[PDB]
DNA sequence: AAGT
RNA sequence: AGGA
DNA sequence: ACTTTTTCCGG
Protein backbone atom coordinates (compact mmCIF):
# COMPACT_ATOMS: atom_id res chain seq x y z
CA UNK A 1 0.00 0.00 0.00
CA UNK A 2 1.45 3.66 -1.46
CA UNK A 3 0.31 5.14 1.90
CA UNK A 4 1.13 3.06 4.52
CA UNK A 5 3.27 0.02 3.31
CA UNK A 6 5.52 0.86 0.63
CA UNK A 7 8.47 -2.34 0.28
CA UNK A 8 11.30 0.41 0.52
CA UNK A 9 9.74 0.34 4.41
CA UNK A 10 10.81 -2.88 5.34
CA UNK A 11 14.45 -1.96 4.72
CA UNK A 12 15.38 0.10 8.25
CA UNK A 13 17.58 3.36 7.69
CA UNK A 14 15.69 5.00 10.54
CA UNK A 15 15.94 3.10 13.90
CA UNK A 16 13.18 4.41 16.37
CA UNK A 17 14.52 4.15 19.97
CA UNK A 18 11.76 3.36 22.69
CA UNK A 19 11.56 5.58 25.62
CA UNK A 20 12.37 4.58 28.92
CA UNK A 21 8.35 3.40 29.61
CA UNK A 22 8.99 0.53 27.58
CA UNK A 23 12.90 -0.21 28.62
CA UNK A 24 12.62 0.87 32.42
CA UNK A 25 15.66 1.51 34.29
CA UNK A 26 15.36 -0.62 37.44
CA UNK A 27 17.24 1.63 39.68
CA UNK A 28 17.60 0.00 42.96
CA UNK A 29 18.76 2.02 45.61
CA UNK A 30 20.16 5.58 45.15
CA UNK A 31 24.53 4.86 43.18
CA UNK A 32 23.36 1.80 41.03
CA UNK A 33 22.11 1.67 37.54
CA UNK A 34 20.11 -1.37 36.48
CA UNK A 35 19.08 -0.27 33.01
CA UNK A 36 17.05 -2.77 30.67
CA UNK A 37 18.20 -5.49 28.19
CA UNK A 38 16.43 -3.34 25.22
CA UNK A 39 18.42 -0.40 26.84
CA UNK A 40 21.80 -2.59 26.61
CA UNK A 41 20.95 -4.49 23.14
CA UNK A 42 20.22 -0.47 21.41
CA UNK A 43 23.30 0.30 22.97
CA UNK A 44 25.55 -2.80 21.20
CA UNK A 45 23.40 -1.15 17.71
CA UNK A 46 25.05 2.48 18.80
CA UNK A 47 28.48 0.87 18.81
CA UNK A 48 28.53 -1.13 16.15
CA UNK A 49 26.93 1.54 14.29
CA UNK A 50 29.48 4.04 15.10
CA UNK A 51 32.50 1.76 14.42
CA UNK A 52 30.56 1.19 10.67
CA UNK A 53 30.38 4.99 10.12
CA UNK A 54 33.84 5.76 11.08
CA UNK A 55 35.39 2.94 9.48
CA UNK A 56 33.80 3.94 6.23
CA UNK B 1 -31.66 -38.71 71.92
CA UNK B 2 -30.35 -42.07 69.94
CA UNK B 3 -29.09 -41.89 66.38
CA UNK B 4 -30.68 -44.16 64.24
CA UNK B 5 -27.99 -44.98 62.51
CA UNK B 6 -24.71 -46.63 64.44
CA UNK B 7 -21.27 -45.45 63.50
CA UNK B 8 -18.35 -46.28 62.75
CA UNK B 9 -16.15 -45.09 65.47
CA UNK B 10 -12.47 -45.73 66.51
CA UNK B 11 -8.99 -44.50 66.06
CA UNK B 12 -7.20 -43.89 62.66
CA UNK B 13 -4.06 -42.32 62.58
CA UNK B 14 -4.20 -38.78 61.07
CA UNK B 15 -1.70 -36.09 59.58
CA UNK B 16 -1.71 -32.59 59.96
CA UNK B 17 -0.27 -30.90 56.54
CA UNK B 18 1.42 -28.00 55.72
CA UNK B 19 -1.77 -25.95 53.89
CA UNK B 20 -3.35 -23.64 56.95
CA UNK B 21 -5.65 -21.23 55.65
CA UNK B 22 -4.34 -18.36 56.89
CA UNK B 23 -1.07 -18.88 55.00
CA UNK B 24 -3.51 -19.21 52.11
CA UNK B 25 -6.10 -16.22 52.25
CA UNK B 26 -5.58 -13.09 50.40
CA UNK B 27 -7.68 -9.75 49.62
CA UNK B 28 -6.25 -6.59 47.55
CA UNK B 29 -7.41 -3.43 46.49
CA UNK B 30 -5.41 -1.49 45.11
CA UNK B 31 -1.67 -2.04 45.59
CA UNK B 32 1.50 -2.39 44.64
CA UNK B 33 1.74 -2.07 41.04
CA UNK B 34 4.78 -4.02 38.12
CA UNK B 35 7.02 -1.14 36.59
CA UNK B 36 6.66 -2.08 32.91
CA UNK B 37 3.13 -3.23 32.53
CA UNK B 38 2.28 -0.49 35.88
CA UNK B 39 -0.70 -3.59 36.42
CA UNK B 40 -0.90 -5.46 39.71
CA UNK B 41 2.11 -7.17 41.48
CA UNK B 42 2.28 -10.91 41.82
CA UNK B 43 1.96 -12.88 44.79
CA UNK B 44 -0.29 -12.96 48.34
CA UNK B 45 3.19 -11.84 50.23
CA UNK B 46 3.43 -8.62 47.63
CA UNK B 47 0.01 -7.74 48.31
CA UNK B 48 -0.24 -8.70 45.10
CA UNK B 49 -3.54 -8.87 42.65
C1' DA C 1 2.43 -34.82 19.06
C1' DA C 2 1.21 -32.84 14.86
C1' DG C 3 1.74 -30.08 10.29
C1' DT C 4 3.83 -25.39 7.17
C1' A D 1 10.11 -26.91 44.46
C1' G D 2 4.62 -27.74 45.44
C1' G D 3 -1.38 -27.70 45.91
C1' A D 4 -6.70 -28.36 43.11
C1' DA E 1 13.62 -28.93 5.05
C1' DC E 2 11.23 -27.10 9.17
C1' DT E 3 8.26 -25.00 13.33
C1' DT E 4 5.06 -24.64 17.82
C1' DT E 5 1.11 -25.64 21.36
C1' DT E 6 0.03 -28.23 25.58
C1' DT E 7 -5.90 -26.75 32.62
C1' DC E 8 -5.73 -23.14 36.80
C1' DC E 9 -3.33 -21.16 41.22
C1' DG E 10 6.55 -19.99 47.74
C1' DG E 11 11.45 -18.38 45.92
Amino acid sequence: NEVFSRPEWMILTCLPVPPPPVRPSISFNESQRGEDDLTFKLADILKANISLETLE
Amino acid sequence: KKLMAQIFFGPTYYQRLRHMVDDKIHARARGPMQVLTRQPVEGRSRDGG
